[PDB]
């Protein structure tokens, strides 16, 4: 999803 | 001691919360009151001033602006997913469980937030260039003309708490680390860090409102208010995506507002 993309981005 | 440790999570959030989100309560309410150095907003009253602003900062007026709130709140989840992978053990929870909490708790931050940008009057918007009239708002054609009333309503009395950004920083991070959102894998670990989160508030409050009688009590409720905001906001889409057709949804609002 969108979000986790988002969220594994350091 | 415990004590001392709740203090420096406090700081950590507000350090964390400044880095994450450009535009602050205090810079807010300065440029409310009229007491900042900046660029004044341009206000946006009227369909003409709203031509003005279109420039200085094809579809009918009413979806333009509600599709602006869209784009801003795109912007807002990105800030506030920011935000929550600073709150200590956040990035170790199950991925699937962290993309759970923002899933149901962005809009309840956003809300939170955008009561910072208002006062009776009407809003900041894009980082303070413009100021758009509550008026202007609610004095648009059906349905979108009662789309922010609710959020003005909840900001009037949630600003005479008087809450700073320090407050703030806690506050959002103990309802982002909500335990009883809908399919999460793990709720210990994240009542666990919750139960940190609230003992910090309760701490943070006693503090910097001494003579505050029952905040944290008043805070508590606030969050379930604002559940009743997302509830409500969530009804006037599904009343809008019925009978506003052509009308394209940012795909990671999509996201969100699936199963939910
Ligand atoms: C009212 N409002 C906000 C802030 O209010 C929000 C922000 C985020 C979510 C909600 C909400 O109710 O869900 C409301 N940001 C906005 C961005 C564009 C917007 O529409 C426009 C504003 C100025 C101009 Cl020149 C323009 F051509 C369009 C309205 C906005
Ligand atoms: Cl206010
Ligand atoms: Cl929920």
């Amino acid at each position: 999803s969108l979000l986790k993309k988002l969220l594994l981005a350091p | 001691p415990e004590s001392a440790d709740l203090r420096a999570l406090a700081k950590h959030l507000y350090d964390s919360y400044i880095k994450s989100f450009p535009l602050t309560k205090a810079k807010a309410r300065a440029i409310l009151t009229g007491k900042t150095t900046d660029k004044s907003p341009f206000v946006i009253y009227d369909m003409n001033s709203l031509m003005m602003g279109e420039d200085k900062i094809s579809k009918e007026v009413a979806i333009r602006i509600f599709q602006g709130c869209q784009f801003r709140s795109v912007e807002a989840v990105q800030e506030i997913t920011e935000y929550a992978k600073s709150i200590p053990g956040f990035v170790n929870l199950d991925l699937n469980d962290q993309v759970t909490l923002l899933k149901y708790g962005v809009h309840e931050i956003i809300y939170t937030m955008l009561a910072s940008l208002m006062n009776k009057d009407g809003v900041l918007i894009s980082e303070g260039q413009g100021f758009m009239t509550r008026e202007f708002l609610k004095s648009l054609r059906k349905p979108f003309g009662d789309f922010m009333e609710p959020k003005f309503e909840f900001a009037v009395k949630f600003n005479a708490l008087e809450l700073d950004d320090s407050d703030l920083a806690i506050f959002i991070a103990v309802i982002i680390l909500s335990g009883d959102r809908p399919g999460l894998l793990n709720v210990k670990p994240i009542e666990d860090i919750q139960d940190n989160l609230l003992q910090a508030l309760e701490l943070q409050l006693k503090l910097n409102h001494p003579e505050s009688s029952q905040l944290f009590a008043k805070l508590l409720q606030k969050m379930t208010d604002l559940r009743q905001i997302v509830t409500e906001h969530v009804q006037l889409l599904q009343v809008i995506k019925k009978t506003e057709t052509d009308m394209s949804l940012h795909p990671l609002l999509q996201e969100i507002y699936k199963d939910l």
